[PDB]
């Protein structure tokens, strides 16, 4: 009498089968922010020497998952082969602390397990740069193309130009990089540290790429 | 580990009982149980089984359509429902556990008991004696005699040993003829041939007095032996 | 940067005095394991369809 | 001459074979969607294999010599087979809509689950309507002198009545056209609003239409006629409908990349 | 004064370095001319394991020669029989990115850690009919890179930041550390007398440590990328790496060399595992092109392939030679015999 056996056996299978509905109707996500830059703020998301960050949020009955990254030393060459299967990537980045943050974004993209990945780009403490150029900011010094610049575009209102000047500057800085490859996309935001709409952003991002993969699925482009 | 009994006392024939095991102390959801029976001057008689999932049972031949078994995890509680007693049901009943899988050991841990008073093809289960006398301080062997081989084609042999302690609840001692519990004493150990078992004492103490019991586990109908008393 | 360099010649001066030996006799025990144990190799030799318990 | 035909049956057997077994043992394609693609399969080779070798010694020679007993049983599995066939195609359509129209609960909205529902009923329901249309003679009550005299001079053809050519139309075509012919707008709109959509689009839309309409457009249309076109476009309507059953694996399954694989 | 110093290192790893190539009397390959070879080698899949959820990481067979073990992404343990296909126990985890596992040699604890920097313990024998947590191993900074089991009591551990360790289960304190590498290590394996063990670590070395005293023996280079996978030869006096450059190494413990590499031009792809036969006649080596090969261990012939649908990704030969088992970025197990 092995039936009993085979009993166990089939118990067990059908609790994994539970546990594949709910593995699969989750998503993932990796949160990469630089040293300095306030990933601390943006993972405030509570109202919607350890390792991996575990966090949950939903937003209109959809469950996300966010792993921030712990005390992993300071390579990232081998461990980021994990996350060879996650929807997005999250950027947090502060606006010389630039030049070290293009490099980073650069080694990011085009890796060979991340071909496949899309960005979302957050620029984080947008107060920063609009009291360095109000007051500080000399761009021209380590970005001489600085004076060379200009747009049209859609600015936001109550600004001078030299601060929306900068702002889509940076965010060329960042967008040319990101084209300079059309398997995955970059989504830029201006955000701060205190904000609202982060997790709509993210919301919007993430039901674009899932449908741009459906397009794809069934040949509509 | 500990399941506590309730129900029993005194019925006249025709009644109906409901006999409960509650189970306290480890996974009641992930055992098997099963109902064992005592006359009180004979050996041990399987009545009842239940499997994990509720996907199984079993009946003995003796009595199939008065009895009924079932099992209520949330609260780890074992019910029997018994109907039409007759005045052989005038015994003593145990509740006991068992999991299978690859190397477990089942029939491990019994109960405590219940008393209750009322007002063909199978496997040939015989021992040889019915009682010994012996000194302590030697060694002392008992034969086991069965009426089909045991040994089944993947090349386990079915055989239990249970050495009911004169007053209290039986044990286990050796599972599959030759394998060992986990508490018992090591100078015990098990033999056999196919038909032909017998079990080694090598010292002897005066915790090892009391009747020794012969199961078999090939098929469902389960046929105890008779038992052995050890006197001293 | 001496003090961690003090410990990296301690090391490379015990990691030199090891005893060696040829390699031809290196390389002899090697086979003769491989002769003497490749009866027992079921991998290798493939054992007929009766006491192999992966039949079917 | 009779010859060419053939092709068609090792068509309809060929092509759902290779679906069969692309799909049956591949532990890489057990995806819900390629069960619809499976069932379909199954539907169309069933149908080929079965119906088609009774419409050769019928279409050729212009005769049922094969008694009475067995023309209603014809009939009705050719009704079974030709529903589920459209029903499984109206499934599909569904399935895709509930893909790119909303993405983000695509995984819980069609699991392992509600597909088997969709391909039992779409197996069952036309087997009911099938026979309970054909055995008990609801579809030429009332106008059976019609039939006796077209027999007596021995083609077994389904005979429909003012009400029952109507209903059968009704129940078959227009509700699986409806739901095909709606939801394959939207996603046209939302694919170019949102991101060729068109080539792909319009391809099914039309070998679909071409496929089935005119077959159903003359039987809807006959009992007002009153009967009295020839029995040689019927059969040229009944090959144009097997005629889709070939198809389907070409639109379905081989515009892919696993159509590729 | 750091150059005089540095000097005078340099001068020393000169004198090793001539010292060990002035020995060299004759290569592996030349010795073994005469002999037969082993020929074509056919293995046929007998089972296949199925019900991990997602990507698999890691496996080990038990002592018992039936039992196994394999972890998983999603954050499971399955032990398996691979006699009759069922399932023994599945064990959830609380981390989800777990690397590597390993079986008690008694029978009695699996033990796994991962990319959160703890290694965990669990009692398979107990009074109850669950599988506990007994003992969480924490001190190491990297994430953990392997775990060998020593004793009831003693194991081995390796993480991302480049040092080893080895453990005291009950009093859950770290014994002994071992330092000295660079980069972080990625493997290791133990010696069948169990008082020498190998390690392979990112910087392109494989160094020889000593339990009781807790220091390195020896260094072998060669390597042009970094190390995935080391294995032990039976005998105990060799032992066979395999890297990301497409090549498997062999390298002689006494003699302090490097002997036959193991390579083709047709691979491009690195190695994620390797392993042995019981008579150690063949090496077998876990590719990354979704294919598994098997080498003749004495003269480098590709004799026999063991044809997954994605990256093959662990490996193992039972006790007493009867099967082998591969796992891969799938899903699925299976047994070759
Ligand atoms: N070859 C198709 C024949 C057919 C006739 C009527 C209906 Br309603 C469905 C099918």
């Amino acid at each position: 009498e092995d039936k009993a056996a085979v009993e166990r056996s089939k118990m067990i299978e059908k609790q994994l089968q539970k546990d594949k509905q709910v593995y699969r109707r989750t998503l993932r996500l990796l949160l990469l922010g630089a040293d300095n830059s306030g990933k601390s703020t943006i993972v405030k998301q509570m109202r919607i020497t350890s390792g991996i960050f575990e966090t949950k949020f939903q937003v209109d009955k959809v469950n996300f998952h966010m792993f921030d990254v712990g005390a992993q030393r300071d390579e990232r060459r081998k461990w980021i082969q994990c996350f060879n299967d996650v929807t997005a990537i999250i950027f947090v980045v502060d606006s010389n602390r630039l030049q070290e943050a293009l490099n980073d974004f650069k080694s990011i993209w085009n890796n060979r397990w991340l071909r496949t990945i899309s960005v979302i780009l957050f620029l984080n403490k947008q107060d920063l740069l609009a009291e360095k150029v109000l007051a500080k900011s000399k761009i021209e010094d380590y970005f001489p193309e600085f004076a060379r610049y200009t747009t049209d575009a859609t600015p936001e209102p109550g600004e001078d130009p030299r601060v929306t000047r900068a702002k889509y500057f940076i965010r060329k800085e960042f967008v040319d990089i990101s084209t300079a490859s059309g398997r995955h996309i970059c989504y830029p935001h201006f955000t701060c540290a205190v904000d609202t709409e982060n997790a709509r952003r993210i919301f919007n991002d993430c039901k674009d790429i899932i449908l741009q993969m459906n397009l794809r699925e069934y040949n509509l482009v | 580990v500990q399941l506590v009994e309730s129900g029993g006392g005194l019925v006249q024939p025709g009644g109906s009982r409901k006999l409960s095991c509650s189970a306290s102390g480890f996974a009641f959801s992930s055992f098997g149980m099963h109902w064992v029976r005592q006359a009180p001057e004979k050996g041990l008689e399987w009545v009842a089984y239940i499997s994990s999932g509720s996907g199984t049972i079993y009946y003995a031949d003796t009595v199939k359509g008065r009895f009924t078994i079932s099992r209520d995890d949330p609260k780890n509680t074992l019910f029997l429902q018994m109907t039409s007693l007759r005045s052989e049901d005038t015994a003593m009943y145990y509740c006991v556990r068992s999991i299978y899988y690859y190397g477990s050991s089942p029939f491990d841990f019994w109960g405590q008991g219940t008393t209750l008073t009322v007002s063909s093809a199978d496997i040939v289960m015989t021992q040889a004696t019915s009682s010994v006398p012996v000194t302590p301080g030697e060694s002392v062997s008992i034969s086991c005699r069965s009426s089909k081989s045991l040994l089944h084609s993947n090349g386990n042999t079915y055989l239990y040993w249970f050495l009911q302690r004169p007053g209290q609840s039986p044990q286990l001692l050796i599972y599959r003829m030759s394998n060992l519990a986990s508490g018992v004493p090591d100078r015990f150990s098990g033999s056999g041939s196919g038909t032909a078992f017998t079990l080694t004492i090598s010292r002897l103490e005066a915790e090892d007095v009391g009747v020794y019991y012969c199961m078999q586990h090939l098929e469902y109908p389960l046929t105890f032996g008779a038992g052995t008393k050890l006197e001293l | 940067s001496i003090a961690q360099a003090r410990k990296l010649v301690e090391q490379l001066k015990m990691e030199a005095n090891i005893d060696r030996i040829k390699v031809s006799k290196a390389a002899a025990d090697l086979m003769a394991y491989c002769e003497a144990h490749a009866k027992e190799d079921p991998l290798l030799t493939p054992v007929p369809a009766s006491e192999n318990p992966f039949r079917e | 001459l009779y010859s060419l035909m053939s092709l068609i049956i090792l068509a309809t057997l060929v092509g759902n074979l290779i679906v069969i077994i692309s799909i049956s043992h591949f532990k890489q394609l057990h995806t819900p969607t390629n069960w619809l693609l499976h069932s379909m399969a199954i539907v169309d080779f069933l149908l080929g294999c079965l119906i088609m070798p009774c419409s050769m010694v019928r279409t050729v020679e212009r005769c049922w010599y094969f008694g009475e007993i067995l023309c209603k049983v014809h009939t009705s599995t050719d009704i079974m087979l030709s529903s589920a066939s459209i029903f499984h195609l109206a499934f599909i359509s569904i399935d895709r809509y509930c893909a790119v129209c909303d993405p983000l609960r695509y995984k819980a909205k069609i699991n392992i689950s509600t597909i088997l529902v969709m391909i039992l009923v779409s197996w069952s329901l036309p087997a009911v309507y099938a026979f309970g249309m054909i055995f008990l003679e609801l579809n030429l009550k009332g106008v059976e002198e019609l039939y006796r005299s077209q027999v007596s001079d021995g083609g077994c053809s389904p005979f429909f009545s003012k009400v029952s050519g109507v209903l059968a139309f009704m129940t078959s075509f227009y509700i699986p056209g409806s739901v095909m012919l709606f939801v394959y707008y939207r996603i046209y709109f939302i694919a170019k609003g949102q991101a060729k959509a068109a080539k792909t689009l319009g391809i099914m839309v039309g070998v679909f239409l071409v496929c089935w309409c005119p077959f159903f457009l003359c039987t809807v249309l006959d009992p007002f006629l009153g009967y009295v076109i020839p029995p040689s476009l019927n059969d040229a309507l009944y090959w144009f409908g097997y005629l889709n059953s070939a198809l389907n694996p070409m639109v379905y399954a081989f515009f892919y990349p696993w159509f590729r694989r | 004064e750091l150059d005089q110093l540095r000097q005078e290192a340099e001068q020393l790893k000169n004198q090793i370095r001539d010292a060990r190539k002035a020995c060299a009397d004759a290569t592996l390959s030349q010795i073994t001319n005469n002999i037969d070879p082993v020929g074509r080698i056919q293995m046929r899949t007998r089972r296949t394991l199925r019900g991990h959820l997602a990507k698999i990481y890691a496996m080990h067979w038990g002592t018992d020669s039936r039992l196994l073990v394999s972890a998983s992404q999603d954050g499971k343990l399955i032990i398996w029989d691979s006699y009759t296909t069922n399932k023994v126990h599945a064990i959830p985890l609380r981390s989800s990115w777990v690397m590597t596992c390993a079986y008690a040699p008694s029978g009695n604890y699996v033990a796994c850690g991962g990319l959160d920097n703890i290694c965990s313990i669990y009692n398979l024998k107990t009074r109850e009919g669950n599988v506990r947590v007994s003992r969480e191993l924490a001190g190491h900074t990297g994430y953990l890179s392997c775990c060998r089991f020593l004793d009831d009591n003693q194991i081995v551990t390796s993480s991302g930041d480049t040092t080893c360790a080895l453990w005291d289960i009950e009093t859950g304190q770290q014994t002994t550390t071992f330092t000295g590498h660079t980069g972080d290590v990625m493997s290791l394996s133990l010696a069948p007398d169990t008082r020498l063990f190998v390690s392979g670590a990112c910087d392109a070395s494989a160094k020889l440590w000593d339990v009781r005293e807790g220091m390195c023996r020896q260094t072998f280079t060669g390597h042009e990328s970094d190390i995935n996978a080391i294995c032990f030869f039976p005998n105990g006096n060799a032992f066979a790496t395999g890297s990301d450059d497409a090549t498997c190494r062999l390298f002689d413990l006494r003699a302090d060399q490097e002997l036959m590499t193991y390579s083709h031009d047709n691979i491009i792809c690195g190695i994620t595992s390797v392993s042995f036969s019981k008579s150690g006649r063949l090496l077998l080596a876990g590719y990354d092109d979704f294919n598994c090969n098997v080498w003749d261990a004495l003269k480098a012939d590709r004799a026999g392939v063991l044809a997954h649908d994605n990256r093959v990704s662990c490996l193992g030969v039972t006790d007493d030679g009867m099967a082998v088992a591969t796992g891969s970025w799938d899903s699925f197990l299976k047994i070759w015999n």
